[PDB]
C-alpha cells in the first residue's frame, strides 16, 4: 500500500490543486505565444 | 457550495474522498 493512501486513513487528505497541470500548461503556451510573436506589448497592453 | 442566502437558499454538497460509490451526481477529482 502506498504512503499516500496509508497516510490518507489518519486524516491526512491532500486537496487537488485549482489549476491543473494541462491548464498551467496551457498559461505558459500563451506566455510563450505572446513572447514570441508581439514581444513585450502583450503585457502592458494589446499585442 | 452556498450562492449567497440573499439570492437563494439552494446548496450543493461535496464529499470531499469518495466516488459517488460510498456517499445531480457528478464524479470529480
Amino acid at each position: 500500500r502506498d504512503l499516500i493512501c496509508a497516510q490518507k486513513f489518519k486524516g491526512l487528505t491532500v486537496l487537488p490543486p485549482l489549476l491543473t497541470d494541462e491548464m498551467i500548461a496551457q498559461y505558459t503556451s500563451a506566455l510563450l505565444a505572446g513572447t514570441i510573436t508581439s514581444g513585450w506589448t502583450f503585457g502592458a497592453g494589446p499585442a | 457550495i452556498t450562492p449567497g442566502t440573499n439570492t437563494s437558499n439552494q446548496v450543493a454538497v461535496l464529499y470531499q474522498g469518495v466516488n459517488c460509490t460510498e456517499v445531480n451526481v457528478f464524479q470529480t477529482r
